[PDB]
Parts: structure tokens; sequence; C-alpha cells
């Protein structure tokens, strides 16, 4: 029940940056980081990108000319900079909550493990090599 | 025989090796797989 | 013998060219069935270890020997120094039955299990070289291309002996390169 | 003097399939005689071929039911012998334990509907490297395939052939995408007559010069 | 872009439902929160990490997950729940953490 | 000395052959194998001879410039629709390779045809001579013929997935360009498929 507040200006004009700040304070947003959102009116979910503790800033693709954030952690206030708005742009503000952490990596085919290759094929970049005795989709070994 | 690759006149006796064999006075599920009915039902064409 | 050259035909002048005559060729010592019919250690060997040749040395006599022909088929003989129960498994088999002692199961004895387990490859010939797209690069040549697999706790050593081998389309041999010198010198 | 037996040091140990002979250590026993007792079966493809068994299809059951719909195909399966269709059949369970097959496998339909209901089908043996077809016709005068109209003899055999480059294949698949060694066979129902509720069942066995060979035990 | 709906509407003292749909690319690797949020008021976590909630989380609110996608459970739908319920799951395509938008929680 | 080979339909003459180089048999093997069940059917409209453009011969390149072909190559022809409609077939490469030649150039190329191609460490040019193969001098022959039986692992291969012959030319000797001569050797070949066996007809798309 971490305490987090959204704030910013509500009444502002269009095609400018958005100046749009909150306060996100426990730890499951500071081990975890800062969230942007809004919702677009009448339309289904948006999404605006996030930055972690690592200062590593990203955004969507679909705005990136006019999207553009930074973090702070002594004032527990994260900012966020989205410039150029669009009439079609209207939704709500308040949430700015991103939990969510990058992780990456494919498991081995139904077949094939970590060194039970060690044997076929050992040397090489392909490491998970091929377990069963017999053919199989790739016998000697593969790549993940 | 079975597994038995053995080439000689074995050293034990039959009697000793393996126990003997009684009768009284086959194969079915070879008989069966013979006498299974190949080819078709009708005239060809 | 100024033979037409660009038929590539097979030639071979004898010596009675120039008076001096052909003699008596005993040719045992380069046959293919005893060439390959000795002992060739394979390294490095450890657990769960495929008997699958081609990890012959390159350069060993078997090794050389081998790679100097596309195709090869024979029986192969094994031998290994190994610390447990050693089991063996067919061509094709399930890595997951690779233990279950009812494949043939050589138990640890004073020097190293010599067995002679037979070619259970699918296929008519192996091949040293397959030149094959990835089933379903090239380093790769079929799962089905060993003689089986062996699994015992420690394997230390193991040899390979290909009895009654049969050897078709020869390839390069490749003698140790020289620099410099007029011969090798060893 | 003695003879110079001269051991060699390399072999004598135990293997547990070798050919040898245990030393008789019990003097003679003359067993029960059992002269032409009922049911013996010697090799294990003169009992699988003698008698088949059934597969199995969607929620667990050995027949394959008429489509709800315009889908004409019935249900199809990969040939590998490890297919989750033959995963109860007892030609799967004995090829559970040898290496690598070889030869035919014989299907048996035989509709189970009433006598108001006819149907026809088709069953079509699709060769490796290709994706197995959603119409009928994808297969018609292709591949290897036969077609029956249920009529008074409601069984069908389908003898399944062996078409593939090595002379053996592996019995357990091990990957190769979606397809086994072999290829497919699917089961297509071409026109059912009022053939709605009523059933194909499928059965599988051995085929007239089907074999398996070196045998090996995984866990089961 | 993640999924959610946009409808939600129930009785006092029954349990109402909150949902958090994704794919394998967003929900299948990232944890989902929801947070309750007010016209122009703060929000706060119920539960984050999957299994549990934090010290100060009230037990009216619980979430639940299946799949590559995730759901709440607001059990005993109060006057205290009449606020937007967000929630985010990672995004591995742009190194980021994407959100499901929020419902207007009205209660009959 | 003329040599009319002939395969199907279409013929090559040449009147500058130096014979005919069979590689490891005279004869292919038996075509009907247990794995085929005798559903094995041959094909005599796959035999019709089929031009592949080679690499030129210019005067630069030097020794051991190997210029392979995978063989079978992509082919438009009814040779080619076969392979499409069916999962297994086996043929005689037959490979021809023809590069002409003003005769007042001296080059030496040789073509040979390598079972299981494999890239060359250029140590093993000098020993590529053990293979079925023939030498296209401009003073000698400009044609050279080889015919090699289909041999593989399996009865039946898939070419999709695995070609088991593919034709090499080497440069044995750079080829020499006097003002006569000509002074590029372009460099074409004549393949036939020989025996075609097909089996496992597939599903279509039609």
């Amino acid at each position: 029940q971490v305490q987090l507040r959204e704030s910013g200006p509500s009444l502002v004009k269009p095609s400018q940056t958005l100046s749009l700040t909150c306060t996100a304070s426990g730890l499951s947003l500071s081990d975890k980081a800062v969230g942007w959102v809004r919702r677009a009116p009448t339309k289904a979910l948006e999404w605006l990108g996030s930055i972690d503790t690592g200062s590593s800033t990203g955004y969507n693709p679909g705005l990136k000319s006019r999207l553009s954030i930074t973090k702070d952690n002594s004032r527990n206030q994260v900012s966020l900079t989205i410039t150029s708005v669009t009439t079609e742009d209207s939704a709500t503000y308040y949430c700015a909550t991103v939990h969510q952490h990058t992780s990456e990596k494919r498991t081995c085919p139904r077949a094939y493990r970590p060194d039970c290759a060690a044997r076929w094929d050992c040397p090489g970049g392909a490491d998970c090599g091929y377990c069963n005795f017999g053919a199989g989709s790739y016998g000697r070994c593969t790549p993940f | 025989s079975g597994n038995t690759g053995s080439i000689i006149n074995n050293y034990y006796m039959q009697q000793y090796q393996n126990s003997m064999d009684t009768q009284l006075g086959n194969d079915w599920f070879s008989k069966l797989a013979s006498s299974a009915f190949t080819g078709l039902f009708g005239a060809l064409l | 013998t100024t033979a037409t050259g660009e038929s590539a035909d097979p030639v071979t002048t004898t010596v009675e060219n120039y008076g001096g005559e052909t003699q008596v060729q005993r040719r045992h010592h380069t046959d293919v069935s005893f060439i390959m019919d000795r002992f060739v250690q394979i390294k490095p060997v450890s657990p769960t270890h495929v008997i699958d040749l081609m990890q012959t040395h390159q350069h060993g006599l078997v090794g050389a020997m081998l790679r100097a022909a596309t195709y090869y088929f024979s029986d192969l003989e094994i031998v290994v120094n190994h610390t447990g129960r050693l089991t063996w498994v067919p061509n094709g088999a399930p890595e997951a039955a690779l233990d279950n002692t009812s494949n043939p199961t050589a138990y640890h004895k004073a020097p190293f299990t010599r067995l002679a387990l037979p070619y259970t490859a699918p296929h008519r010939v192996l091949a040293t070289v397959y030149n094959g797209n990835s089933k379903y690069l090239a380093a790769q040549l079929p799962a089905s291309f060993n003689y089986g697999a062996i699994r015992a706790t420690e394997i230390q050593e193991l040899l390979v002996r290909m009895k009654r081998a049969e050897l078709y389309c020869p390839r390069p041999l490749l003698a140790v390169k020289v620099t410099s010198q007029d011969r090798h010198k060893q | 003097g003695i003879v110079p037996v001269a051991c060699s040091d390399g072999y004598g140990g135990l293997v547990t399939t070798d050919p040898k002979t245990a030393d008789p250590a019990y003097g003679m026993v003359y067993n029960p005689p059992r002269t032409n007792y009922p049911g013996r079966f010697t090799n294990l493809l003169d009992v699988a071929e003698a008698c088949p068994t059934f597969l199995c299809f969607d929620d667990g059951k050995p027949y394959v039911v008429t489509r709800a719909d315009e889908q004409r195909l019935l249900a199809k399966f990969d040939l590998s012998l490890a297919a989750k269709h033959m995963s109860n059949t007892y030609l799967s369970g004995i090829a559970q334990y040898y290496a690598q097959y070889s030869g035919t496998i014989n299907l048996h339909f035989m509709f189970t509907g009433s006598t108001d209901s006819k149907a026809r089908y088709m069953v079509a043996y699709v060769p490796p490297g290709v994706t197995t077809p959603p119409d009928t016709p994808e297969r018609a005068a292709h591949c290897i395939h036969a077609e029956w109209d249920t009529g008074l003899n409601s069984k069908f055999t389908f003898s399944i052939p062996y078409v593939s480059a090595a002379d053996y294949a592996y019995t357990a698949s091990d990957v190769a995408d979606t397809t086994n060694v072999q290829g497919w066979v699917c089961i297509y129902q071409i026109t059912h007559g009022k053939a709605e509720q009523d059933t194909l069942v499928v059965s599988v066995s051995a085929g007239k010069d089907f074999e398996l060979r070196l045998p090996i035990d995984p866990r089961a | 872009v993640l999924t959610q709906p946009s409808s939600v509407s129930g009785s006092l003292g029954q349990r109402v439902s909150i949902t958090c749909s994704g794919s394998s690319s967003n929900v299948g690797n990232g944890y989902v929160s929801w947070y309750q949020l007010i016209p122009g008021s703060a929000p706060r976590t119920l539960i984050y990490g999957d299994t549990n909630r934090a010290s100060g989380v009230p037990d009216r609110f619980s979430g639940s997950r299946a799949g590559n996608t995730a759901t709440l459970s607001i059990s005993s739908l109060q006057a205290e729940d009449e606020a937007e319920y967000f929630c985010a799951s990672p995004e591995d395509s742009s190194s980021n953490a994407n959100f499901g938008s929020g419902t207007t929680l009205t209660v009959l | 000395r003329i040599l009319t080979t002939r395969n199907g339909h279409t013929t090559s003459t040449t009147q500058s052959s130096v014979g005919v180089t069979y590689g490891y048999s005279t004869g292919e093997d038996h075509v009907s194998g247990p794995n085929t069940s005798g559903l094995e059917t041959r094909v005599v409209q796959a035999e019709r001879f089929f031009k592949k453009h080679l690499f030129d011969w210019t005067t630069d390149k030097p020794f051991g410039h190997i210029e392979k072909l995978e063989l079978p190559t992509d082919h438009k022809g009814v040779y080619g629709q076969l392979v499409d409609s069916f999962a297994y077939m086996r043929n005689g490469w037959d490979v021809e390779v023809s590069a002409v030649g003003n005769q007042f150039n001296g080059g030496c190329l040789l073509v040979a045809m390598v079972p299981e191609f494999k890239e060359f460490t250029t140590r093993e040019k000098y020993q590529l001579t053990l293979f079925p193969h023939q030498f296209i001098s401009p003073r000698t022959n400009m044609t050279a013929h080889i015919t090699v039986p289909y041999l593989g692992v399996n009865r039946y291969d898939q070419y999709n997935k695995h070609k088991p012959w593919t034709l090499v030319v080497m440069v044995v000797s750079p080829l020499t360009t006097s003002s006569i001569g000509a002074s590029q050797i372009k460099v074409y070949t004549n393949i036939a498929p020989t025996h075609v066996h097909v089996a496992g007809e597939l599903p279509s798309k039609e």
C-alpha cells in the first residue's frame, strides 16, 4: 500500500510538452520504478514509457519525437515530458506506477539440453546440443 | 534357440543345465497371423 | 607414355620403358580391412559419451584413413576404461533409457571392458561428410550417424576398432605441411 | 606340462545380454507337462498383427465422430509410433522397447452407425517435409490414399506404406518440428449421409511385413 | 499495448471482478499490481508481486492470475472501492512495463 | 573425335570430345528398396538437358579458384516440378561442362564432381583429382563430359534437405590469353538427371 500521488496541470493547451509528475513512495516503487500512463477518450488502453533506478529511460515508439522522461528519487517525484499534443490525445493522466521489469531468454526444444551435447559436438556458439540418442530436429546441437 | 550364441556342445548335460520336459500322449498366435485374409473382397478394376 | 592427358583415364607407366623390369608387389599393409582394424583412442571422453567415430583425431592412422573416404560401413569394437556399470544403447534410443540396466551393460572388471557392438544405424553406409541443410551450417552429421552411446560413471579411456571396414568414394589425405626445408626432417 | 591358457586381460566380464549359460547347481528336475497349452505366442509381432487395438482420439475415445460443421478433417496424426493417438495401442506398446522399426502399419476403420446413416470416408498418407492439408481435395490423387463407402461390411483396412529414405526409422520421434521421421496420416469424411453422432472406430495393427529391431529398455 | 475491459458494475457486498489481460510479450514475464485511482486523487497498491500485499492493504481487494493474463477479485464491493484500478505488465521489446488502463468503478 | 550424347529428347554434339568419365560405377545400383515398398515410379520426362551458367574464366583468376555448383540446382523445368511434388527421388548427375576457347590461348581447367562437397582448406586442391573428373584445355578439348551414378547414405534422399553431388570447376593452370585467343572464357554446363525415380507423392497447391 505504498504512498503514491498523481500530480500536474489539469486544464492545459495542446501542442506542448506534457509536464506531468507523480510522487510514488514505498519500496514497491523504489526497487520497482515509476509508471507513466493515461487513457484516451472512449478508446482502448494507453501506455507511456518508464524508468527504473538505472537511469535508463524508454518510451513507446508511437510518439518518440514528442516523448521524453527522467527520474528523481529524493523528492519522491518523477517527471514526464510529452511534446506536441493533439486533440485526439485526450484521457486521464492520473496513473504513474510502473512496477514492470524486463527479462528475456527462451528455453531449449523438446529433446535438447545445456551440456547434454557435451558429447556429439562440444566447441562453438551453439551450446544447447542434443540429448536422446538419434536423429533430432538439429541432432548435433543448436543455439537458443 | 534364445539369445544364446554359443557354437559348441555345451559342457554340462541338458539334464543339469535346464529342467527336462515331460509330455502327454500349437503356436496359436502364429496360426492366427498366418490365417489372416489378405486382399480385397470385391471385384478390382 | 604420351597419353591423351585431358581424358583423365587412368594411365600407369611401368618401368619396362627404359629396359628395367617391374617387380612383385605385396600390398597388404595398405589394405582397407587391415589398416582400420587397429584400436584408435577417442579423446577427450567422459560419462554419457556417444561411441560415434569422426571424434577420432583427424591426423591419426584410423582418423585420417577414415576421413579419406566419404562413406564408411564397419562393425565397431569398443574398449572402455570405466569406473561403474557401462550401459550401451543402439543407434537410435531415448537418452532417458541410457541406464535402465536392460541394455547391454558390462559390469566393471579389473581391466577395461572390451565389447564387440554391431553397426546399428538405419542407413546403408554412414558418411564422413554430409553436405546437408539442417534437418527440418554443415557442422552437423545426422544424429543417426553414431554406433550407439555409452554411459558409465567416470569413463576414463575409450578405444575403438572398426572390424570388417568398407570405405567408399576416396577423399584428400593431406600429409603434413612442409615450409622452407626440402624434406620434413623428422 | 599343463596347458598354457594365457588368459586375455581385456575381456571376460559380465555383459547383461551376453550369449552365455549359467552353471547348473541343481540336479535334473522334470517340470510338469504342458503340451499344446492354449494361447502360446512366440513372436510379439505375430500377436501384434494378429489382434489390432484402438487409437486414442479427442477426449480419449477410440472412435472419431462425425464433424459438427463443414470441417471434413476428422482426425490426423503423425506416423511415428510415439504419436499421441497411438499412445494406448499394443503396437506402440511393444514398439516402445525397440530402437527402430520398419515396414507397414495397417489401420482398421469400422463404421459403427445405424442402417439409416451412410457415410463416405477417405484416409490419406501424407509423405515427410510437408504440412498436412484442411480440405479433402488437397489430398485427392495425391500421396497414397483410399476411399470406402460404408455398406454391409463395416470394416476397412488401409495398409499405411513404409516410404522413407533410411531402411529403418526411429520409433520414439525426438522433435523434428511438427512432423516425425515419417509423414502424417489423416482421415477425411468427404460426405456423411445423415451420419451425425455416428462414429468410426479406428484400430491399428502391424503390417504384413512390419518388423522391429534393436531391443532397448527406456523408462516406459 | 496491454488490454483491459472498460466496464464494471455490481451491488454492495457481492464480489465484482477486475482483470488484466495480456499476452506472451507483456504478461508472461511481467508482474501485475492494482491501484486506487479517484478523480484527481491519490492511489495505493493493493496486491503486488502476485503472491502478496504490503502491511497497509485491506483484504477487500484480492488478486489472481492465470497464464498470459491476470485478474483481480473485489470482495465486498464498497464505496471505498469507487476508484479506477490500473495495472502494468512488462514489455521486453522496448524494455518497459506495459500498463492495463483501468475502469470507471461505479457502485450500485 | 565427335561425340553425340543425347539425354531424352535433347542432344548435345561436340567435335572436341576427349571421352566420357563415369565416376564410381559403370551403371546405377538397384532402384528397388525395402523403404520404398515398390511405390517408386521412374520418370522419363526429367532426363531433358538443362543449361546452367558458371564463373567466367578470366586470365586474372589464380589456380585453386573453385566455382562449385550444388546438384540438384533450382530447376524451373519438368525435373523441378518432380522435386516439388515428390518427397523422395534419386538420379544420375551426368554433369557436362563446356568452356569455349579460341585454341590460341593456353590454360588448364579441371572440372570434377565431388559427392558431399565440403569447403576445401586450399591444401586439398592438389588432392582434388581423386574424384570423377575431366580436364578442360583450349589446346585439346573445350568440352568435358562426366557421368556419375547417384550415391547417398539412403536409397532415396529428399533434395531440399540434402544434395549428394556438387559440380566443382578449378583453375589448375591460370588462363594465358594471346592476342588471337579469347580474352575471357565463359563457362556453361549441360546437366541431365539420369534414371530419375520418385516416390512419396505430396499434397498439392492448386
